[PDB]
């Protein structure tokens, strides 16, 4: 909705032969990583095999989550992409294996084909019969076109949809039979003796012609987790939004696996596999990794992409150090993509793309200074300096970020190394690990 | 042949009519 | 065409009638002694006379332990209940791990029940309630009875209903002209749909139009059911199915895992033993498979030691890939496979051996056959040497990128250049580790 | 053995029929071992908790030798801190706090069950001079009640309704039912009638069971008009939550006829050609060999609502004049169900060009006379003979045996 | 009654002891451990006398040497209508109950209240059922002709009994039991008539029989607790029953005992693998054994000078010294070759496995050289090898095939130590590559 | 921002008018509902929908009460009796709201400031329903 960190990336920037262009679709360089991600994208879109673990390993500020966002943008619509962090598994109402199972099954979509009927016409007569307490509702609806005229029978939900967005016998409505949705298209008869209660400024449409009832075939995609939550209890649809689905039993999951296989056999539904992206995968316990090692071997498993920036660090939950913070059982069944650091030219055009995304006009010397300070410091600091220098430039009433705006943004806002040097030069003023501080200046 | 309509039973139930010119509310 | 995920090239153990494993049968390559031991275990399960017989699959990573357990499950068939599990799945935040282990123990014991159902079904012709003399007396329902007229094919009937049956009648919104299905066992009423004898095209609800049910209105039908003991335990613990107040409120509350008492399990066992004694039930013990058994702590290990001596326990299959690792939750005890020696004493360890180069090559060839990828002999030999150099799984999981790279060049076969480009694009654990050591910023 | 392969070739449910998919009823109920019929809710759990009379008559029930009633009154009324007779200051303080116009409401709330308090609660008015005001989102929620569509604040609070209508969720099918359904465990105290009345009052509480159901409409009319009871004096009803679909309302699953069609490949191909044949505006004949295939195809055409009549040797000789005459006169007849030797001999079927062979591969002489019932003079369009069966099945042997007989009877 | 075919301790039918509390060498499926069996018989007589409460009994020894077998023998020789709670050490770590509350529930599940009451039952075969109804059905007449093999009678039924007979439909020839007070009518089945099946009752119709109840103190605790009903005995969500309910139940039980309305039946709480409890649970056990309504607690452990849970020091049997002060310790010993051979013969004849003499000698040798439970588990897994080659009696080579197919602890440890690079160590280092 | 057409004021009359041809089997087949709302410096009678009478009799609107009518939803909502009817009973519960200012019918441009978390909270829990 707003301008985010990866908002300049729309796709991977690959041709028909899966060869990465040097600068296309907002992704610059990283040709081995981008070609590998295109291979992952084509393998997901093929959808033949399942449960392949992909690891995107590299240093910080390199383009790992940028690569994942490019994969998700090249995935297109109606394919489930689940992007979670490492810390979201640890829940007080779900176990770690249950949270991982829900994250797995959120990435497998079921594309269900439905046969519906569309009824659009001008309302002639509405008869609504209700009980005295208003509980049992039934009635008849007389709706016509310029050619046909039919009297239908209403139920409780139909009458509930009728009394909402209320139709006053002369409004042209459209009824989706399978979805139960009423859209009042407008008013046609334009009655002279209107009640002076409502704001009768309805749009004037004509009475539709031809067939009153037209059959249609619609297609919608529902993930496996939504079917699990819906079939879990009698109020599962509200638990789909409140997240109050506490440890769904395995019987529901295997019965829904059998039902989805039966729907695939019947031709009613087809399975659309997607991508589960676990950002910062080193922040997972060994219990999570041991569950993932067996969850990848199931048939209903998505293509898991994991990203981590750690070197040989300690695996969580244990007392030993492992490469990328992952045990060798997970690393055996994972396919590792290595991302590499940037040179001056790639950093310069990355900053240029971030500047043109933020609608910030940089001069060439300001871009050179930003490239130099993104070489000396990290890339993300020089990227974050762009909007600050833009606001400084608009403070002095010119729509062009000059050199001195970048100098003022460098002076006002610190990087990591300058703050580290200022802390280490003034260690008495800060609270240390032992809790000792010198508040007094004399 | 032609199937007949379902039997409509509204006994002791409040009636609402919406016609082109005027509405009703047949309460008890 | 289909979906294959690290498995489904294995259809069974691949044994003859003498229990001797062949070399390449059932999608299995090698592991003759382990497959023969698993076949003996399969015969032991099919004998249906044991309880608490626990084995352990021991071996390194990527040697075929989970493959052997899945082959056991495929050889036993779908009628035998199989409960695959992970050692970290026993840690729940709703109930203790003891209760989760006992629930998975009861989930692996199933039974075939021949159940008779008393059924009133037909088309609703009349629906006339009888009001009471005093509806506002405070106690007693508003109505006294409800007369229901049911018509089926070749027969008709009228029923004077209890009000509690009428609650389940009304809750599924039964009107005149609806085909219904009253189950007299639980009082449950299923509204089948609108009758097709009247008009069809005048509805606005996408209802189902159902013809008249054949036979009499009142029926007795025998239905064969397949339930487990854990299903009966959670049915009795959270009672839904009756028409009383507690059964209706049981369906609406949030379902939570509770500590099922020993008294309830003994009562369920008594009723199931009675059902077996009349001859309408047959007990089918099954397999509980706990993969990554090293991740159980000492509490679940001790309760497993207790629960293996129960007279109703299933056959347990365990798997681990640790040599001499301290048991979780403890500090000093060094134990084989992460399993304490008191549990090891009740176990039957089955060793799974690693593979040679030729076994790896034909595993790659059979997995390329199952994945429907064509490979030439030079690329297959390169993939075999590559698999022996790094790991079996890294050569297994590089087949699909090789097929993708072959498809992008508008070719069907996989050549040496495809394997070289997949090697260059994607890295294994060892090469990525070598990248990790030779870096300044932490990679 | 051959006919068993023939009857698994056409439809797999000629051996066993698919029945109801319902939970196992863990229930000892009243079953019959054999002008109206009385059925009463007699469901009981097989698990019985037998309790002695001494505990129920000395610890739960009040008698002269215990102090159940005395201590109950002493704890709930005499020492209650919401009693206005002894704690009027706290009642006035809470009445200023909550704005409740009755100072006895705090005593009534604290001495009622939570479900009962949920049910009996009515939206009474509160005074303005109070500290319990309205926070902003409660206001918005209570503003967006019967607000129509194309309003900003109604659609901003109807996210779940838009997701329900957008995802087509009311026509989805229920995929899970519980394996076992059981009533609560029956507690019995043998030789006591008070415990039976107490158990029946707890299990079948009239206020609670009335609130989870509704009064019939004619009964509501009777008490409102013919008895004069006002609407606010009615028992509260209809507090059961509305289910998702009509499929999710019950745990009993009927045999789906789509699953009946999709387990037979021949019926699946027949349906997928019959849809475009009906869209073409045509008339078709299908020939069979077994009467059970005729019956299953009648049950299929009842779902398809196709105008069809059946001809067979089991039918009498009279009405064979009438279905043929109606077939030749009115055009709205669509499907003609024939047997092989019932309709293939001399029957005037000049209004037919599309004949379909479901499993008729018996003998070439008897098969070749079957479309000869339709392949006659007076035909006004192209005649197409459809023949369908499954590959790699006994019919392969039957069909090339028929082809061998064809070559023998054409050479000779 | 409550059938389950073969278990690990299914061969044990109790302690094998004579009238003078001396153990036979082979009786009731128990061989060996004569001093341990004699001490367990003394503890069994302590329970059977029922005059002494709150005694701690510790069964300690090497693993797989007659510890849980002794408790199963005590429970089998105890007889029914006496409670025997058999819990584990890790069973008390609840998420909705505290450790002391779970221990209190396990303690009070083992003290029974014996109550005898008389009831009136009418059981016989129905001859004829005759209900006359009206149009509205408000008033009805009834005639029930019922019989036993000795009697015939006809009853006039009220409206409530007519309603209770139409509900749970009784026809002619059905055998039913009627309680006149509660009104419960149970269909026992149909009589022996061809034109499920239960024999017709004999003797009187209106019978006066005595039923005997044994209700544990935990059940009265749950029922008397007003927060949750009796269903918490099955759902298990009792949830920290307050101590005032416990005191009221204790005073009411002491009231019923003095008036002769009830009897106290003390039982055994068996805490298997008691070393898994923490020091808080141990001190609650220390102060819970000095109560009137406390069972005789049997604890089993195999730990020897191990670390106590929840502490930082080492204690004998994993238990602190104040708990060992309150306990009398039964020590179990290891087995020789003849006791192991007799145990293997009993376990083979329990599982219907026919053994040769040479196979039994081989099993005894690999039992005295590896483990007893290894040889016990080899029998059932070698019988399948015996029937896989179409042979009834298990020969020596079937045991040898099962020995090479299935590894014990020592062979697996040796194979792990020889191939330590193929497995994951404590540091998470493994080698998967077979080359280099 | 929102635009609301609001009728408010003290009820001066409440006459549910019958139809010219009432249907049998019922009583008081309402053709329209005529209400009379008076406010400060102005009064106006209204011709409402017949279905608003069930909301009036469900919300207990009497003669002399101050009600709040919004246009497109119906949805009567009394706020209390007017202050001119406060001295006819010695004892009573309901507060006496003053006579509302401005015209009876007005368009007020309201501005609502809510956070996104308020929308997530109001959409997570459903609308106030009729289930247990
Ligand atoms: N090739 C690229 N194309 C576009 N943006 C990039 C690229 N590489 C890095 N970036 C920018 O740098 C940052 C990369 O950091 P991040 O996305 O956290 O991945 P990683 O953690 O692998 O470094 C992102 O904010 C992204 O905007
Ligand atoms: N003997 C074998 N024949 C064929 N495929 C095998 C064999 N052993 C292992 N595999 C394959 O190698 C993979 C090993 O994974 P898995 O068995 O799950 O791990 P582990 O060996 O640690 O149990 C499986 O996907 C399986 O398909
Ligand atoms: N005296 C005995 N008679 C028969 N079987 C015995 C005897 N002692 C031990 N066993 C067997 O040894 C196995 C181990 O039981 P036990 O040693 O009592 O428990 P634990 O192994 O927990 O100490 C049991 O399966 C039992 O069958």
């Amino acid at each position: 909705s707003l301008i985010a960190a990866h908002s300049h990336i729309t796709g991977l920037g690959l041709d028909e032969n899966l060869q990465p262009r040097p600068t296309s679709e907002g992704m610059v360089g990283q040709l081995q990583a981008r070609r590998a991600a295109g291979v992952i994208l084509k393998m997901v879109q093929n959808g033949t095999i399942a449960g392949r673990a992909v690891l995107v390993a590299g240093p910080p500020s390199t383009g790992k989550t940028a690569l994942a966002m490019g994969v998700s943008q090249s995935l297109g619509k109606d394919v489930p992409f689940t992007a979670i962090a490492g810390s979201e598994i640890f829940s007080l109402e779900l176990s770690k294996t249950e949270a991982l199972t829900q994250a797995f099954r959120k990435s497998i979509g079921i594309k269900i084909k439905e046969e519906t009927e569309l009824i659009e016409g001008e309302v002639v007569e509405i008869q609504i019969d209700r009980s005295i307490t208003g509980g049992h509702k039934q009635g008849k609806l007389t709706i016509k076109t310029t050619d046909m005229e039919t009297i239908y029978e209403l139920g409780n939900k139909m009458i509930d949809g009728l009394t909402k967005e209320k139709v006053l016998a002369g409004d042209v409505i459209s009824i989706d039979k399978a979805s139960g949705k009423i859209t009042k298209l407008g008013r046609s008869f334009a009655r002279s003796r209107d009640y002076d209660a409502m704001g009768a400024d309805t749009r004037f449409v004509q009475c539709p012609e031809g067939e009153l009832q037209k059959r249609k075939t619609v297609v919608h995609t529902v993930s496996l987790h939504e079917i699990d939550v819906i079939n879990s209890r009698t109020q599962g649809f509200l638990a789909l939004f409140t997240g109050d689905t506490g440890e769904i039993r395995s019987e529901v999951r295997d019965q829904i696996n059998t039902k989805v296989a039966e729907w695939k056999e019947e031709g009613k539904a087809e399975i659309v596999p997607g991508v589960l992206f676990i950002d910062e995968v080193h922040m997972l316990d060994i219990e999570c990794f041991s569950f993932i090692n067996r969850a990848l071997e199931d048939e209903f498993a998505p293509i898991v992409m994991m990203a981590t920036n750690r070197g040989v660090s300690k695996t969580r939950g244990t007392n030993y150090k492992s490469p990328h913070g992952l045990p060798l059982d997970l690393l055996d069944r994972s396919i590792i993509i290595t991302t590499k650091s940037y040179n001056e030219q790639e950093i310069k055009t990355i900053l240029s793309i971030r500047a043109q995304e933020e609608e910030v006009e940089l001069s060439s010397d300001a871009l050179d200074l930003l490239t130099k300070t993104g070489v000396e410091t990290s890339l993300r600091y020089s990227s974050n300096l762009i909007s600050v220098a833009q606001q400084i430039a608009m403070k002095r009433k010119n729509n062009t970020v000059e050199v001195e705006d970048v100098k003022r943004a460098y002076l006002l806002f610190l990087d990591s190394a300058r703050s580290v040097k200022y802390v280490q030069e003034n260690e008495s003023q800060y609270i240390d690990d032992q809790g000792n501080v010198q508040i007094s200046i004399a | 042949f032609v199937k007949p309509r379902r039997p409509y039973n509204s006994e002791g139930m409040t009636r609402i009519l919406r016609r082109y010119e005027e509405d009703l509310f047949c309460t008890f | 065409v289909t979906r294959t995920a690290a498995h489904t090239h294995i259809k069974g153990l691949g044994l003859d009638e003498s229990g001797v494993a062949k070399r390449v049968e059932g999608g299995f390559v090698g592991q003759i002694e382990a497959r023969e031991a698993c076949g003996v275990i399969v015969d032991l399960i099919k004998a249906k006379k044991m309880s608490g017989r626990a084995i352990l699959l021991a071996g390194g990573p990527s040697t075929g332990k989970t493959a052997l357990a899945l082959a056991i499950s495929q050889e036993l068939g779908p009628k035998v209940p199989f409960c695959p599990l992970v050692g970290s799945e026993l840690y729940s935040v709703e109930v203790k791990k003891t209760e989760t282990l006992m629930e998975n123990f009861r989930r692996a014991i199933g039974l075939r029940i021949k159940e008779t159902k008393e059924v009133y079904e037909g088309e609703v012709t009349e629906l006339t309630p009888e009001d009471a003399e005093n509806p506002l007396g405070g106690y007693g329902k508003t109505i006294s009875h409800v007369i229901v007229g049911l018509k089926s094919a070749k027969g008709t009937k009228t029923l004077r209903l209890d009000p509690t049956i009428y609650e389940s009648i009304q809750r599924e919104k039964v009107s005149i002209g609806d085909v219904i299905y009253i189950e007299a066992n639980t009082g449950a009423v299923k509204r089948v749909g609108r009758s097709d004898a009247y008009a069809t095209e005048f509805d606005l609800e996408t209802e189902e139009y159902v013809p008249l049910p054949k036979g009499e209105v009142h029926k007795k039908k025998e239905i064969v059911q397949d339930v487990t003991l854990h299903d009966l335990d959670v049915a009795n613990a959270r009672p839904q199915g009756g028409q009383d107040v507690i059964s209706m409120m049981g369906q609406l509350l949030k379902p939570k895992k509770t500590e099922i008492t020993e008294k309830l399990r003994q009562e369920v066992n008594k009723v199931v033993a009675k059902y077996i004694d009349q001859g309408v039930a047959e007990l089918i013990p099954g397999v509980l498979f706990i993969d990554e058994v090293n991740m159980l702590d000492i509490e679940i290990f001790t309760y497993l030691n207790k629960a293996l001596e129960s007279n109703i326990a299933p056959v347990v299959v365990l798997a681990s890939n640790r040599g001499m690792t301290t048991v979780r939750g403890t500090e000093d005890v060094i134990s084989p496979h992460g399993v304490p020696p008191d549990l090891i004493d009740r176990l039957l360890i089955v060793r799974t051996l690693p593979y040679d180069k030729d076994e790896i090559r034909t595993i790659i060839e059979r997995r390329a056959t199952v994945e429907r990828l064509q490979v030439e002999s030079s690329a297959l030999d390169l993939l075999a040497t590559m698999g022996t150099e790094t790991s079996l799984r890294y050569a297994l999981q590089l087949l699909a990128p090789c097929g993708i790279l072959a498809q992008t060049s508008n070719r069907k076969e996989i050549v040496v250049n495809d394997v070289n480009e997949a090697k260059l694009l994607f890295l294994d654990a060892k090469r990525s580790t070598k990248i990790l050591e030779t870096s300044a910023n932490y990679l | 053995a051959v006919m068993q392969f023939r009857k698994v070739c056409n439809h797999p449910d000629l051996f066993e029929r698919a029945d109801v998919d319902s939970p196992f009823s863990f229930t000892t109920f009243g079953k019959t071992t054999s002008k109206f019929t009385d059925l009463i809710y007699s469901s009981r759990n097989p698990i019985k908790y037998s309790l002695p009379r001494l505990i129920y008559e000395d610890l739960i029930l009040p008698n002269y030798n215990n102090d159940v009633d005395i201590a109950n009154k002493l704890k709930n009324v005499k020492f209650n801190i919401f009693n206005p007779s002894t704690n009027y200051e706290l009642c006035l303080f809470l009445s200023k706090l909550t704005g409740e116009p009755s100072l006895n409401e705090f005593f009534r709330v604290s001495t009622t069950p939570l479900l009962k308090r949920v049910i009996e609660r009515t939206n009474g008015p509160k005074n303005t001079d109070s500290l319990s005001f309205k926070t902003i989102t409660q206001e918005l929620l209570e503003v967006t009640r019967n607000a129509p569509s194309e309003g900003v604040m109604a659609s901003l609070l109807n996210v779940e309704k838009h997701a329900y209508e957008r995802e087509y969720l009311n026509c989805i099918q229920r995929g899970y039912h519980p394996n076992v359904s059981a009533p609560p465990v029956t507690i019995e105290v043998l030789g006591s009638s008070h415990v039976t009345n107490s158990i029946n009052n707890e299990l079948f509480d009239p206020l609670i069971s009335q609130a989870l159901s509704d009064i019939p409409a004619i009964t509501q009319y009777n008490m409102h008009v013919k008895k004069g009871i006002p609407v606010e004096d009615f028992p509260k009803t209809g507090l059961f939550p509305e289910p998702l679909n009509k499929n999710f309302s019950s745990n009993i699953s009927m045999p789906s006829m789509d699953r009946f069609i999709t387990e037979s490949a021949k019926l699946r191909k027949l349906d997928e050609l019959l849809v475009k044949l009906k869209s073409e505006g045509h008339r078709v004949l299908i020939y069979f060999q077994m009467t059970k295939m005729m019956d299953l195809m009648e049950e299929y055409l009842t779902y398809r609502q196709y105008n069809h009549i059946r001809l067979d040797g089991s039918s009498k000789l009279e009405d064979r004049r009438d279905l043929v005459h109606d077939w030749q006169t009115n055009p709205e007849i669509f499907v003609f169900l024939l047997s092989t030797r019932a309709g293939g001999l001399g029957i005037n079927l000049t209004a037919a060009d599309t004949v379909i062979f479901y499993d008729s591969d018996w003998n070439p002489t008897i098969d070749s006379q079957a479309m000869d019932r339709a392949h006659r003079l007076g035909q006004t369009r192209q005649v197409t003979v459809y023949r369908l069966l499954v590959r790699g099945t006994i019919e392969e042997r039957m069909r090339d045996r028929a082809k061998q007989k064809e070559q023998v009877q054409q050479v000779v």
